[PDB]
C-alpha cells in the first residue's frame, strides 16, 4: 500500500527501510527511508513487505504479519543485539554462533527447567529440541534424527555437544558416552577434515553418532557412522587446497626416531601432497618447532598458514594424547602411520610404454628404487607388485596374464590409493565404536552432522557430490515440513486444506536418473576405448537439451562463467541458485579401475595389520554408481526415522563476537533452504497468533465492555463482529490463522474508524450475552459429568 | 459419544479451565475450577481418570481427551438429572428460580468480570414470562438454543 514501508535491496546489510515513489512495468524507483535522495532501481522479485512495528523481535516467527526472509533477517538481526541466538520456525530451530559463552544457558538447573514443557511455551533453546525428540521417540514409537547443517565455524559442532549433554543428564543416569566422541575429535580432524577454498577446517564426511535407548528408556550405548568422502582428494586436489589432515600432521609432527622408520621427507616429493597446497597450519610458537627436513619450498617462501585454531604440529601432540585415552599403543599406533607412509609412496610410481612385445605398460626406470621403498610397508614382492600393477589376470579354464594400457595403470595405481585409505578410515571409526560397545539395541536417537551447501567461483567434483548430496537431503525436508504443517492444521480442528507442493525429482533424475543421467554418462564415457572430457559435456546436452534445470555457460550472467567454452563446463540450477561446474578434470576424477590383479593381491599381504583392514567379474567397476548407492542407504534410514532440522549460522568472516553481516547472512537464508521453505508456506497459512497475543495487541482499540472479556472470547467476538471470510480467515483451538497479507489487513481494520468499530460492537451484543451464558452453564455441566465420570468408574472397582 | 453440536459449546467452557491459553490443562488447572465450583475431588482419584484418557504420557489434558475423560454411556433419565442438578448450581436458596445475584455469584466464581448493569441485562435476555427470574423452563431454553 501507499504509504507504506517496504524492505529495499541494500549490498551492505541485505535488506533495508524505504519507499516506492515511482514505478514502471518491471522496475520499482525506490526511495531509501535513512538515505533520502539516493533513490535507486530494483526489480518486482527483489522487494519485499514490511511491518509496520519493527522494533520488535518474535521468539516464533509465525506471529509476523509478513514472513518473508527479509523480516526473518530483521529478526534475527534484533535479536543478536539482545543475545537470543536461538530462533524458532516451526519444526526448524535457527542457531546463531556468537563466539562467546553466554550465562546460564548451559546450566544443569536450565536443562532441569526445559525437561518435560510443552512445546513453544518456553523460549527457544537447543535443549527444547532434544527434550521433544525423547517424547517424540516414547509415545511415537518410533527412532529420531536430529540434523545439523550448515558452513564451518557457525556451531554445528558445538550444537552437536550440547545434544549429548542433554541426553546424558535429563534422562541417561548414567553412561559416560557423551565426552567420548569429543575426546576422539581430532582422529577425525586429520582423517577425515580437510581444507578447502572457503574453509580451513571442513568435514567431508556424512557422521552420524547414533544414542541407542532400550524399552524401558534408558541410554544403553553408542555408535558412530561414516557415510561419503572425497575419492578424488586422496590423489589429486584443486588450487589451493589440501588433501587430508593426516597427511600434513604426520609430516609436521614426526619426530627422527619415526622418521627413520617411515622414511619421511617434505610434501613436494610426493605426487599425493606437491599438486595442492604443501603448507602447514601454525603459530609463531610451534613455527619454530617444525624441523627444516619438513619444510617444502612453498613453505620457505610463503611460510606457515593462519589460523586461530588449527596447528598442524601441536595437534598432532593432541591428536596423539587422544590416542592414548581412546585405546590404542604405541605399537597399534605406529602401524596406523606405516599405512598413510605407504600411500605416499605409492604416488610417485611412473609407466612408461613397452617395448613392442606383447603390448601394455612397464614402469619407469627412476620408479624403481621408489617401489623398493613402498613393497616393505605394504607387506608385497616388488616383483609380484610390478605385474599387478601392469596386467590384467584371467583364466582360460591356464591362468594368463595380459597387459594394461598407460592410462589404465595410472587409474589403477591411483585407484589402489583410494582403496587402501578407503577402508584405513572404515578401520579407524570401526576401532573407535570398540571402544565403547553398546549393550544392546532398539531405539534411538542420532545427531547426523554434514557440510551444507558449499561451492566457488570455479565448482570442482568434490563440489558437485556435495551439493547432490544437499538437493537430496533437501527433497526430504521439505517433504517433513508440509507433514508437519497438515498434523497441525488437524490438531487446531481447521481439518484438511489444499497445499500446493514444490517438486525437484527433474534436478534429481537429470544428475541420476539411468542412462540418461549426468552420473550415468560419466561411469559410460570410462568404458570408452577412449575416454574424452568433451565429449562427456557434449553427450550432456545431447540427451538433455530441454529442461530449465541446466543451461550453456554462456548464457550466465556472470562474467568468469562467460569464459568457459561450451565443450568446457555446464550450470545446474539447485534450491540454492544456478552453480556453474567445469568438465576438466571430471571423468579422470570418477575414473577408477581396481580390478582382480590387484584387489586379489593387497588381501594377500604377508602384514597382518592390512589384512584386517580387508576383511570374475566386474572389471573396471561402476565408481559413478557408488557415489548414489552409498546415500540411499542414509536417505531411506532417514525416511524410517522422525527428523529434527538444526540449521547453524555464521554471522561474519571473521568469527569474531558481536559483528553482523547481513550480505553474509542472507547468503546463509538462501543456501539453507530457509528460503524455500517460506515459500511453502505462502500456500498454507504463514501466519497465525495465539488469543493472549492478540489480547495484548488490539485491547486498547476496543471499547471498555468488549475489553472486560478472556482473551478466547475477546477473539470469538471480535471475528463474529467484523464478519470475516471463512476461507481468508480462521479460528483455531489455540490460535486464529491468516493467510497471507491478512494479519496485515486484520492490523488496519483496528486502525480505522472508532465509531464504525463501537456500533459493530453494539450489533453483536446479544449473541455475546447468550455466548457468555452458555460458557458459564456448559462448564458448570462440565463439572457434573466429571462427577458422574469420578461415580462410573468408582462403580467398576 | 457426543455430538458435533455438543463439541461446539464445551469448546467454549474449556476456555474457562484453560485461562492461560496454551490449549492444555494440569491437575493443578483442572482442580481449581471444580473447587471453585463447589467440589472438591481427592488427587488420587483425578489422577486416575487422567491416565485413562492421557496417552502422551504427560499428564497433560488436551481438548480431545476432555471430551473423553466426561463421555460415557448413560441411560435416558439419567442425562435429564445431569441438566437438573446443574440447574441446582445456580439456584443457591433452593427455590426453583435463578435470580440476577444468584446469576452473579456463579459469574464471579468463575471469574467473568461483569458490572452490575450488565448481570440485570443477561436476566432479561434469559426471561421469557416476564417475572425476571430464570425458572427451569427458561434455562433449558437459553442453553439448548
Amino acid at each position: 500500500e501507499d504509504g507504506k514501508p517496504v524492505w529495499a535491496p541494500h549490498p551492505t546489510d541485505g535488506f533495508q527501510v524505504g519507499n516506492i515513489v515511482d514505478i514502471g512495468p518491471d522496475s520499482l524507483t525506490i526511495e531509501p527511508l535513512n538515505q533520502k535522495g539516493k533513490t535507486f532501481l530494483a526489480l518486482i522479485n527483489q522487494v519485499f513487505p514490511a511491518e509496520e512495528d519493527s522494533k520488535k523481535d518474535v521468539e516464533d516467527n509465525c506471529s509476523l504479519m509478513y514472513l518473508n526472509e527479509a523480516t526473518l533477517l530483521h529478526n534475527i538481526k534484533v535479536r543478536y543485539s539482545k543475545d537470543r541466538i536461538y530462533t524458532y520456525v516451526a519444526n526448524i530451530l535457527i542457531a546463531v554462533n556468537p563466539y562467546f559463552d553466554i550465562p546460564k544457558i548451559y546450566s544443569s538447573e536450565t536443562i532441569k527447567s526445559y525437561q518435560g514443557k510443552s512445546l513453544g511455551t518456553m523460549p527457544p533453546h537447543v535443549f527444547a529440541i532434544a527434550d521433544k525428540a525423547f517424547r517424540d521417540m516414547k509415545v511415537l514409537k518410533l527412532s529420531q534424527s536430529i540434523i545439523v547443517s550448515g558452513e564451518s565455524g557457525a556451531g554445528k559442532t558445538e550444537n552437536t555437544k550440547f545434544v549429548l549433554r542433554y541426553l546424558t543428564e535429563s534422562y541417561g543416569t548414567g553412561q559416560d558416552i557423551d565426552d567420548r566422541i569429543v575426546e576422539a575429535n581430532p582422529l577425525l580432524e586429520a582423517f577425515g577434515n580437510a581444507k578447502t577454498v572457503r574453509n580451513n577446517n571442513s568435514s567431508r564426511f556424512g557422521k552420524f553418532v547414533e544414542i541407542h535407548f532400550n524399552e524401558k528408556s534408558s541410554v544403553v550405548g553408542g555408535f558412530v557412522s561414516h557415510y561419503l568422502l572425497e575419492k578424488s582428494r586422496i590423489c589429486v586436489q584443486g588450487k589451493e587446497e589440501r588433501n587430508y589432515h593426516i597427511f600434513y600432521r604426520l609430516c609436521a609432527g614426526a619426530s627422527e626416531d619415526i622418521r627413520e622408520r617411515l622414511h619421511l621427507s617434505s610434501p613436494d616429493n610426493f605426487r599425493y601432497l606437491n599438486r595442492g597446497c604443501t603448507r602447514y597450519f601454525a603459530n609463531k610458537e610451534t613455527d619454530k618447532q617444525i624441523l627444516q627436513n619438513r619444510k617444502s619450498p612453498e613453505y620457505l617462501k610463503a611460510g606457515s598458514l593462519k589460523d586461530p585454531l588449527l596447528d598442524d604440529h601441536g595437534d598432532f601432540i593432541r591428536m596423539c594424547t587422544a590416542m592414548k585415552k581412546i585405546g590404542l599403543d604405541d605399537e597399534e599406533k605406529l602401524d596406523l602411520f606405516r599405512v598413510v607412509a605407504g600411500v605416499l609412496h605409492l604416488g610417485n610410481i611412473d609407466f612408461e610404454e613397452a617395448g613392442s612385445t606383447s603390448g601394455g605398460c612397464n614402469l619407469k626406470n627412476k620408479s624403481t628404487q621408489a617401489l623398493e621403498y613402498c613393497a616393505e610397508l605394504l607387506g608385497l614382492d616388488q616383483d609380484d607388485l610390478r605385474v599387478s600393477l601392469t596386467t590384467r589376470v584371467m583364466l582360460t579354464t591356464t591362468v594368463i596374464k595380459v597387459p594394461l594400457k598407460v592410462e589404465q595403470a595410472n587409474n589403477a595405481r591411483d585407484a589402489l590409493a583410494k582403496t587402501v585409505y578407503s577402508h584405513l578410515f572404515d578401520h579407524v571409526v570401526n576401532r573407535v565404536n570398540q571402544c565403547f560397545p553398546f549393550e544392546t539395541s532398539s531405539y534411538f536417537i542420532g545427531v547426523l552432522d554434514i557440510a551444507g551447501f558449499e561451492y566457488f567461483e570455479h565448482n570442482s567434483f568434490e563440489q558437485f557430490c556435495i551439493n547432490y548430496c544437499n538437493e537430496k537431503l533437501q527433497q526430504f525436508f521439505n517433504e517433513r515440513i508440509l507433514k508437519e504443517e497438515q498434523e497441525l492444521y488437524q490438531k487446531e480442528g481447521l481439518g484438511v486444506n489444499e497445499v500446493h507442493y514444490v517438486d525437484n525429482q527433474d534436478c534429481i533424475d537429470l544428475i541420476e536418473a539411468r542412462l540418461v543421467g549426468i552420473l550415468d554418462i560419466l561411469d559410460e564415457e570410462n568404458r570408452l576405448p577412449q575416454p574424452s572430457d568433451q565429449h562427456f559435456t557434449s553427450a550432456v546436452h545431447q540427451k538433455h537439451k530441454d529442461h530449465f534445470r541446466l543451461s550453456i555457460p554462456r548464457k550466465s550472467k556472470l562474467a568468469i562463467h562467460r569464459n568457459i567454452r561450451d565443450d568446457e563446463g555446464f550450470i545446474i540450477r539447485h534450491f540454492a541458485g544456478a552453480v556453474c561446474y567445469e568438465t576438466t578434470q571430471f571423468v579422470e576424477k570418477n575414473n577408477d579401475a581396481l580390478h582382480m590383479s590387484l584387489e586379489s593381491l593387497i588381501c594377500e599381504s604377508r602384514d597382518k595389520f592390512i589384512r584386517e583392514l580387508f576383511e570374475g567379474k566386474l572389471s573396471f567397476i561402476s565408481v559413478g554408481n557408488k557415489f548414489k548407492t552409498q546415500l540411499n542407504l542414509l536417505l531411506d534410514k532417514l525416511r524410517s526415522t522422525g527428523a529434527s532440522f538444526i540449521r547453524c549460522i555464521k554471522p561474519n568472516l571473521k568469527m569474531t563476537s558481536h559483528h553482523f553481516e547481513g550480505a553474509q547472512i542472507l547468503s546463509q537464508l538462501q543456501c539453507s533452504g530457509m528460503v524455500s521453505v517460506l515459500d511453502l508456506m505462502q500456500g498454507g497459512f504463514p501466519s497465525r497468533a495465539s488469543f493472549h497475543e492478540l489480547y495484548n495487541m488490539y485491547k486498547k482499540y476496543m471499547p471498555d465492555k468488549l475489553a472486560r472479556l478472556d482473551p478466547r472470547l475477546f477473539c470469538k467476538a471480535l471475528f463474529k463482529a467484523l464478519g470475516l471470510n471463512e476461507i481468508d480467515y480462521k479460528f483455531g483451538l489455540t490460535k486464529v490463522f491468516f493467510r497471507p497479507g491478512k494479519f496485515a489487513e486484520f492490523d488496519q481494520i483496528m486502525k480505522s474508524d472508532p465509531d464504525h468499530l463501537a456500533e459493530l460492537v453494539k450489533r453483536v451484543n446479544h449473541w455475546l450475552i447468550c455466548s457468555r451464558w452458555k460458557k458459564v452453564q456448559w462448564c458448570s455441566l462440565s463439572v457434573i459429568k466429571l462427577k458422574n465420570k469420578i461415580k462410573y468408574r468408582a462403580e467398576a472397582c | 459419544q457426543l455430538t458435533e453440536e455438543q463439541i461446539a459449546e464445551f469448546k467454549e467452557a474449556f476456555s474457562l479451565f484453560d485461562k492461560d491459553g496454551d490449549g492444555t490443562i494440569t491437575t493443578k488447572e483442572l482442580g481449581t475450577v471444580m473447587r471453585s465450583l463447589g467440589q472438591n475431588p481427592t488427587e488420587a482419584e483425578l489422577q486416575d481418570m487422567i491416565n485413562e484418557v492421557d496417552a502422551d504420557g504427560n499428564g497433560t489434558i488436551d481438548f480431545p481427551e476432555f471430551l473423553t475423560m466426561m463421555a460415557r454411556k448413560m441411560k435416558d433419565t439419567d442425562s435429564e438429572e445431569e441438566i437438573r442438578e446443574a440447574f441446582r448450581v445456580f439456584d443457591k436458596d433452593g427455590n426453583g428460580y435463578i435470580s440476577a445475584a444468584e446469576l452473579r455469584h456463579v459469574m464471579t466464581n468463575l471469574g467473568e468480570k461483569l458490572t452490575d448493569e450488565e448481570v440485570d441485562e443477561m436476566i432479561r435476555e434469559a426471561d421469557i414470562d416476564g417475572d425476571g427470574q430464570v425458572n427451569y423452563e427458561e434455562f433449558v431454553q437459553m442453553m439448548t438454543a
